[PDB]
C-alpha cells in the first residue's frame, strides 16, 4: 500500500498506576494498624 | 480561441458527468436484470 | 397498453436509430410478453430500413422465446 | 514574499482615498495567494465599491470580482466583474479571466433563452455591460479566423444578427450553410427559434451570388411557406432556368405534405406549358409513374 | 528624483524626532503616510529596494505606533501594528533586527490579552522566536501574565500588574483588569449557584462598594437583591415532531432505490 | 566474477521491472481508451515499490528504448542518466529516481518541464498523475530548502483544480499548502484557508489523514482542545498499519499532548508499542510527570528533552500543559468525589488557598471538565446529580448517528457496485 | 466540430439522465 | 441500529465480490 515516507522515521498488558511509587502495602498496613 | 478553451471546458465537465451517469445506469440495469 | 406505449415510444426515436436499442434492450428481456412483443415492434419499427446490429442482436433471443 | 496582507487590508480600511488607491492595486497584485483573509474583509471592498469611488468604483469592482472568484461564488462574482467595467481586459491569458468569460456567457445563455419565449414587451432588460462582454468574444471569434463555432455560439445565446454577420462575412460560404442546416434540422429542438434561423438561412441563400436553390425549397418545406415556395418556382420559370425547377418541383413532391403541394399548385394557378407541366410535376403524376416503371 | 523624495522623507521623519522623538503629531503622521506611499510600503516581490528608506519607514510606522498608544486609539493601533508586523516578519533576511521591536510585539500580546483574541494572542505566540520568549522580558512578561490568567490566580495576576517592563504597557493593565472582571463574572454566571453580596465583592474586584452596584446595573442578570441576591438563581417533554422527521428519513432512506 | 553474475541477476530484475512499467503503461491506456476515468491509481499503487526498486541503468535503458512515438525530449533525460499520460507516468519515474539521486537542482528543472506539460494539456484523466507530480514537485523544493514560491504556484494549481470539479488534485495541493504553512509557521494564513475551503468528502485515505492532521494541529495551537483531539485520533486511525512509521509517531506525539490538554491521561499501550516507544519515551516521561502533578519533575524532564520539543514543536502547548496539568488535577478530583468541600480541594490539589482553589474550580467549570456545581454559602463544590442515562434521548441521538452512518455506508457501496460493460 | 461535438454529449447526458430515471420507476414496479 | 449494522456489512461483502468479479473477468478478457 502507499507509505508515508514524507514524514522522517515486557510481553503484558501494563497499566498506569503500576508504575507509581509508594510503600509496600504490608507497611502501609502497620503503619495504619500502629497509628489506629 | 477563448470560446475554444470555453467549449473544452464545458465538454469536460459534461463528459465527466456522462461518464459516471453511464456507470450508475449500467448498474440500475444490472439489478432490475436481476 | 404497454405494448402499445413501448410500440410508440420506437415511433418517437427512430430518428437515432442507434439510439433506441439502448433503451428498449432492457425492455426485450421482460416477464410481460405484451412488454416484449411492444418492444420488438417498437426495435423494427425504429430500426427500419437500416440493418443495425444490435437490434438483430437483440431480436434474436427473443426470436427464441416460449411465447408465440 | 509577504506572508501577510493584514497590512494591506487596514490600508483599505482607511478613509484616505489617497491611501486606498494604492491599497486596492497591491490587493489586486497579492489576491493570488491572499483571498483567504481578503475574504472576510471584502465587506469593506463592497462598501468602498458602493460610493462615489475616485477610481475605487473601477478598482475595487476588480478586486472584489477576484476575491469571490477565488471563494466560489461565481453569482456574486460576475456582477462586480461586470461593475470593473474597461478593466475586464478580455483579450489576455488568464484563468480567472477565462473562467468569468465563460460564466458571463453562461449567464447571457441562460437569460436569453428564458426570457425569447416570453412576450415581447415582458422581456426581461439585459445588462448592457454583459452584452458588449459577450460582444467582443464574438468578435475575437471572428477574428481568430474561427468562423466556425461562432455560428454555435450564436444559436445557443439565441441572437439571429449576429449567426447571420459570421456566417456571412467567412470563408466556405457553402460550407457554413450546410453546417449551419445540419445543426438546425438535426440538434437544436425549439421549433421557433429552428423556424427563424431558418428563415434566417434562406435569406442567406437567396442573396447569395448564385442561391442553393435546392436548400432554399428544403428550408421553405420546414417552414410551411407554399406562397413563397410558389413565387420562387414563378421567378425560377420567368428566368431561363428549366432543370433546377424541375429538380425543385421532384424535391417538393418527394419531401412536402399533400396539403403542401396542393396549396403551392394552387398558387402556381393562381410558356404556360412550364407552369402546366410543373404543375403536373408537383401533383406528382411523372413521379409516381417513374417509381412503378422502374 | 528618487533620491531627492528619500532625503525630504528623512528630512521630516528627522523633524518628527525632534519634536517628539499630539494633533500636530496626528498630522505629521499622516504626511509620513502620504510621503510612504509616493514611495512604497511592502516592496512585495518584484521591486526589491533593499533600503535604509524601507528601514526608515519601519521607523516611521512604530513612532505611528506610538502616538496612538498614547492617545488611545485602538483602531489606528491595531492598522500600525498590522502593518508592523508584516514588515518585521516578512523581510527579516533583507531588513537588520529593531532592537525596537520585541517591545511592541509583547504590547500588542498584551493588547489580545485585553481584548479576549487568545487565539489570535496564541498565534503571535506561535510566530515570535521560542528563545526569546523566556530570554526577553517585554515578550515574557505578557506570556507571563497570559499564564496567570489562563491559570486562575486572578490575585496573583492583579500583584504581578505592578510589574512593568516599561511604561508602554499602559492602558492595557486596565482593559485587562476589566477582562478580568468578566471572567470573574463569567464565574458568577455558571456556577457559584446562590452567591452572597459581600462574597461577589471581594471575589469579583469592583470599585468602592458604593459601585459595587456595577456589573449588575449593566450585565443584570436580574440580580433582584433581595438580601442575599439569590444570585436571581440563574442557571421533560418529547421531542416527538423532531424524532419523527428523523425516524421517517430513516424509512426513506430505507425506501429510495439507490 | 561473483560481480558479474550479481550483475546479471540484477539485469533480470530490471527486465522484470520493466515488464512491471509496461503493465502500468498498458492499464494507463487502457483507462484512457474506456471508460472509468481510473486504474491509474490501480497503476500507481506500486509506484512507491517500483520508485523503491528503480536503478540508473534501468531508467536509463528505458529512456533508450521507450519515448520513441515522437518529439526529442529524451535529450533532456538521456544526458542525466548516462502520448497522454504514458510520457507523464516515466517522466515522474524518472524525476523520483533523480530525487533518489538527490540532484535537487536538475530534479527541479526536469519538475517544471513536467508541470509546464500538465498545464498545458488541460486532460481529466491525467489529474491523478498531475496530482502524484504536484507531492514530488512540493518534495523537491523541500529538498532544495526553498518551499517559498510553492507556496503561489501551488495555490494557483489549487484554483484551478477546485475550478475543474477534481478531488484527488484538490487534496493533494491542499494537503501540500497546509504542510508549507506549518513548516513556515502561519498558521493564521493556514486556518484562514482551511475555514474558507471544503476538502473533498471523497478523497484518497491518505490524503484524507493529511488533511485531518493538519486540521488538529491548527486546532490544537487555535485552542480548539476537543476538535483537535478528535480530529487527530480520527487521523491516526484512517493511517496505514504497518508503515508510515513517523507520520504514526507524530500524530501519537500531537495527540498525547493534547490529550493531557484536555485534562486526559493517553492509553499506555501507545507507549508500549514497539514502533514507538523510543520516540515516545520523552512523552512517557511527561506523562508520568504530569500523572504524577510534580512541577520538579515536570521541569527537569522539559529541560532535559527541549531538543524534541523543537524537533516536533509544542512549547506554546507544553504550558498550555502546566495550565492542563492543574486541570487535570481539578479533573479527577472532582471525577472520584460527589462532595468534596473546598478546603479538602485545597488540601487535596496542594493549592495555596481556598479561594484560590475556588478559582481554579471556576475555570474548570469554564472548560466543562468537571460537569458540577458549587455552592460557596457553606463552601463545598456539589455534582451534578447523576442521572441514569436510558429514559432520555441521549441513546436515540447515538443510536441516530450510527443508524444514519450505516445507511450512509450502505448507499456508498451499492452505488459503488460496477459492472465493466 | 466542438459546438457539434458539444450538442451531441448534452444530447446523451439528457438522454441518460431520462433513462435512468426509468430504470428507477420500472425497478419499483418490479419490486412490486 | 442491528438491523442496519447487518445490512451494510451484507452491502459491503457483495460489493467486494462484485469487485473480485470484475477483476477476474477483466483480467481473463485481456488474457
Amino acid at each position: 500500500d502507499d507509505e508515508f515516507e514524507e514524514f522522517p522515521a515486557h510481553v503484558w498488558e501494563d497499566n498506569w498506576d503500576d508504575d507509581n511509587v509508594e510503600d509496600d502495602f504490608s507497611n502501609q498496613l502497620r503503619a495504619e494498624l500502629e497509628k489506629h | 480561441s477563448g470560446l475554444r478553451q470555453y467549449y473544452l471546458s464545458k465538454i469536460e465537465e459534461l463528459q465527466l458527468i456522462v461518464n459516471d451517469k453511464s456507470q450508475n445506469l449500467r448498474r440500475l440495469q444490472a439489478q432490475r436484470n436481476e | 397498453v404497454r405494448r402499445a406505449a413501448v410500440e410508440s415510444l420506437g415511433f418517437i426515436l427512430f430518428r437515432t436509430p442507434e439510439q433506441c436499442p439502448s433503451v428498449v434492450s432492457l425492455l426485450s428481456e421482460s416477464y410481460n410478453p405484451h412488454v416484449r412483443y411492444g418492444a420488438a415492434m417498437a426495435l423494427g419499427i425504429c430500426c427500419a430500413g437500416t440493418g443495425n446490429k444490435e437490434a438483430i442482436n437483440l431480436l434474436e433471443p427473443m426470436t427464441n422465446d416460449p411465447v408465440n | 514574499m509577504i506572508t501577510s496582507a493584514a497590512g494591506i487590508i487596514s490600508l483599505l480600511d482607511e478613509d484616505e482615498p489617497q491611501l486606498k488607491e494604492f491599497a486596492l492595486h497591491k490587493l489586486n497584485a497579492v489576491v493570488n495567494d491572499f483571498w483567504a483573509e481578503i475574504s472576510e474583509s471584502v465587506d469593506k471592498i463592497e462598501v468602498l465599491y458602493e460610493d462615489e469611488g475616485f477610481r475605487s468604483r473601477q478598482f475595487a469592482a476588480l478586486v472584489a470580482s477576484k476575491v469571490f472568484y477565488h471563494l466560489g461564488a461565481f453569482e456574486e462574482s460576475l456582477n462586480y466583474a461586470l461593475g470593473a467595467g474597461d478593466l475586464f481586459n478580455v483579450n489576455d491569458n488568464s484563468e480567472y479571466v477565462e473562467t468569468i468569460i465563460a460564466k458571463c456567457i453562461d449567464h447571457y445563455t441562460k437569460q436569453c433563452v428564458e426570457n425569447a419565449d416570453l412576450p415581447e414587451g415582458e422581456k426581461k432588460p439585459i445588462d448592457q455591460r454583459l452584452e458588449g462582454i459577450v460582444n467582443k468574444m464574438f468578435q475575437r471569434c471572428l477574428d481568430d479566423h474561427k468562423y466556425k463555432q461562432a455560428i454555435g455560439i450564436a444559436l445557443e445565446t439565441r441572437r439571429l444578427d449576429v449567426f447571420e454577420k459570421t456566417i456571412l462575412e467567412s470563408n466556405d460560404v457553402p460550407g457554413m450553410l450546410a453546417y449551419s442546416l445540419k445543426l438546425c434540422m438535426s440538434l437544436m429542438q425549439n421549433k421557433q427559434f429552428r423556424n427563424k434561423v431558418l428563415r434566417v438561412l434562406v435569406k442567406i441563400y437567396m442573396n447569395l451570388e448564385k442561391p442553393d436553390f435546392i436548400n432554399v425549397c428544403q428550408c421553405l418545406i420546414f417552414l410551411d411557406d407554399p406562397q413563397a415556395v410558389s413565387d420562387i418556382l414563378e421567378k425560377l420559370v420567368k428566368e431561363d432556368n428549366l432543370l433546377m425547377a424541375y429538380q425543385i418541383c421532384f424535391d417538393l413532391y418527394e419531401s412536402a405534405s399533400q396539403q403542401f403541394l396542393s396549396s403551392v399548385i394552387q398558387n402556381l394557378r393562381t410558356p404556360k406549358d412550364q407552369t402546366l407541366k410543373m404543375i403536373k410535376i408537383l401533383s406528382g403524376e411523372m413521379a409516381i409513374e417513374l417509381h412503378l416503371q422502374f | 528624483t528618487s533620491g531627492a523624495v528619500l532625503q525630504a522623507a528623512t528630512g521630516m521623519y528627522e523633524q518628527l524626532k525632534g519634536e517628539w522623538n499630539l494633533s500636530k503629531c496626528g498630522e505629521e503622521l499622516g504626511r509620513l503616510k502620504l510621503v510612504l506611499l509616493e514611495l512604497n510600503f511592502l516592496p512585495t516581490t518584484g521591486t526589491k529596494l533593499t533600503k535604509q528608506q524601507l528601514i526608515l519607514a519601519r521607523d516611521i510606522l512604530e513612532i505611528g505606533a506610538q502616538w496612538s498608544i498614547l492617545r488611545k486609539d485602538i483602531p489606528s493601533f491595531e492598522r500600525y501594528m498590522a502593518q508592523l508586523k508584516c514588515y518585521y516578519f516578512d523581510y527579516k533576511e533583507q531588513l537588520p533586527e529593531s532592537a525596537y521591536m520585541h517591545q511592541l510585539l509583547g504590547l500588542n500580546l498584551l493588547f489580545l490579552l485585553s481584548q479576549n483574541r487568545v487565539a489570535e494572542f496564541h498565534t503571535e505566540l506561535e510566530r515570535l522566536p521560542a528563545k526569546d520568549i523566556q530570554t526577553n522580558v517585554y515578550i515574557k512578561h505578557p506570556v507571563s501574565l497570559e499564564q496567570y490568567l489562563m491559570e486562575g490566580s486572578y490575585n496573583k495576576v492583579f500583584l504581578a500588574k505592578g510589574n512593568i517592563p516599561a511604561e508602554s504597557y499602559t492602558f492595557f493593565i486596565d482593559i485587562l483588569l476589566d477582562t478580568i472582571r468578566d471572567e470573574i463574572a463569567g464565574c458568577i454566571e455558571k456556577a457559584y449557584e446562590k452567591i452572597l453580596f459581600t462574597e461577589a465583592t471581594r471575589i469579583l474586584f469592583f470599585n468602592t462598594p458604593k459601585k459595587m452596584t456595577d456589573y449588575a446595573k449593566k450585565r443584570g442578570w436580574v440580580l433582584g437583591p433581595n438580601n442575599y441576591y439569590s444570585f436571581a438563581s440563574q442557571q421533560t417533554t418529547i421531542p416527538s415532531t423532531e424524532l419523527a422527521k428523523q425516524v421517517i428519513e430513516y424509512a426513506r432512506q430505507l425506501e429510495m432505490i439507490v | 566474477t561473483a560481480a558479474a553474475a550479481a550483475e546479471h541477476s540484477q539485469r533480470e530484475l530490471d527486465t522484470v521491472t520493466l515488464e512491471d512499467i509496461k503493465e502500468h503503461v498498458k492499464q494507463l491506456e487502457k483507462a484512457v481508451s474506456g471508460k472509468e476515468p481510473r486504474f491509474v491509481l490501480r497503476a500507481l499503487r506500486m509506484l512507491p515499490s517500483t520508485s523503491r526498486r528503480l536503478n540508473h541503468y534501468v531508467l536509463y535503458k528505458a529512456v533508450q528504448g521507450f519515448f520513441t512515438s515522437n518529439n526529442a525530449t529524451r535529450d533532456f533525460l538521456l544526458p542525466f542518466l548516462e502520448l497522454p499520460e504514458v510520457e507523464a507516468y516515466l517522466q515522474l519515474l524518472v524525476v523520483i529516481f533523480m530525487m533518489n539521486s538527490k540532484r535537487y537542482k536538475e530534479a527541479q528543472k526536469i519538475s517544471d518541464d513536467l508541470m509546464q506539460k500538465i498545464s498545458t494539456q488541460n486532460r481529466r484523466a491525467l489529474d491523478l498523475v498531475a496530482a502524484k507530480c504536484y507531492y514530488y514537485h512540493a518534495r523537491v523544493y523541500e529538498f532544495l530548502d526553498k518551499l517559498d514560491v510553492v507556496r503561489s504556484f501551488l495555490h494557483a494549481r489549487l484554483r484551478t483544480a477546485t475550478l475543474r470539479h477534481d478531488a484527488d488534485g484538490q487534496a493533494t495541493l491542499l494537503n501540500l499548502l497546509l504542510r508549507n504553512y506549518l513548516h513556515y509557521s502561519l498558521y493564521d494564513q493556514a486556518e484562514k484557508l482551511v475555514s474558507k475551503s471544503v476538502f473533498p468528502e471523497q478523497a484518497n485515505n491518505n490524503e484524507w489523514a493529511r488533511y485531518l492532521y493538519y486540521t488538529g494541529r491548527i486546532k490544537a495551537i487555535q485552542l480548539e482542545y476537543s476538535e483537535a483531539r478528535r480530529t487527530m485520533t480520527n487521523a491516526l486511525r484512517k493511517a496505514p498499519q504497518h508503515t508510515a512509521v513517523g507520520f504514526k509517531q507524530t500524530v501519537h506525539k500531537l495527540l498525547i499532548v493534547v490529550e493531557l490538554l484536555l485534562g486526559e491521561i493517553p492509553d499506555r499501550l501507545q507507549f508500549r508499542q514497539p514502533s514507538l516507544k523510543r520516540s515516545l519515551m520523552p512523552y512517557f516521561l511527561l506523562t508520568q510527570a504530569v500523572r504524577t502533578g510534580n512541577l520538579a519533575k515536570f521541569n527537569q524532564v522539559l529541560d532535559q528533552f527541549g531538543e524534541k520539543f523543537q524537533a516536533d514543536g509544542t512549547y506554546t502547548l507544553i504550558i498550555r500543559l502546566r495550565h492542563n496539568v492543574i486541570k487535570t488535577g481539578v479533573r479527577m478530583i472532582s471525577l472520584s468525589y460527589s462532595r468534596i468541600s473546598l478546603a479538602d480541594i485545597a488540601q487535596k490539589l496542594q493549592l495555596d488557598s481556598p479561594e484560590d482553589a475556588e478559582f481554579i474550580v471556576a475555570k474548570a467549570i469554564r472548560d466543562g471538565v468537571i460537569e458540577a456545581s458549587i455552592n460557596h454559602e457553606k463552601g463545598y463544590v456539589q455534582s451534578k446529580e447523576m442521572i441514569d442515562i436510558y429514559s432520555t434521548r441521549e441513546p436515540q441521538l447515538a443510536f441516530h448517528q450510527r443508524i444514519s452512518f450505516c445507511l450512509d455506508i450502505h448507499n456508498m457501496s451499492v452505488k459503488a457496485m460496477r459492472f465493466p460493460p | 466540430d466542438l459546438y457539434s461535438r458539444y450538442k451531441k454529449l448534452q444530447q446523451e447526458l439528457e438522454f441518460l439522465e431520462v433513462q435512468e430515471e426509468y430504470i428507477k420507476d420500472e425497478q419499483k414496479n418490479l419490486k412490486k | 441500529y442491528l438491523a442496519s449494522l447487518i445490512r451494510s456489512v451484507v452491502a459491503l461483502h457483495n460489493l467486494i465480490n462484485n469487485k473480485i468479479a470484475n477483476r477476474d473477468a477483466e483480467k481473463k478478457e485481456g488474457q
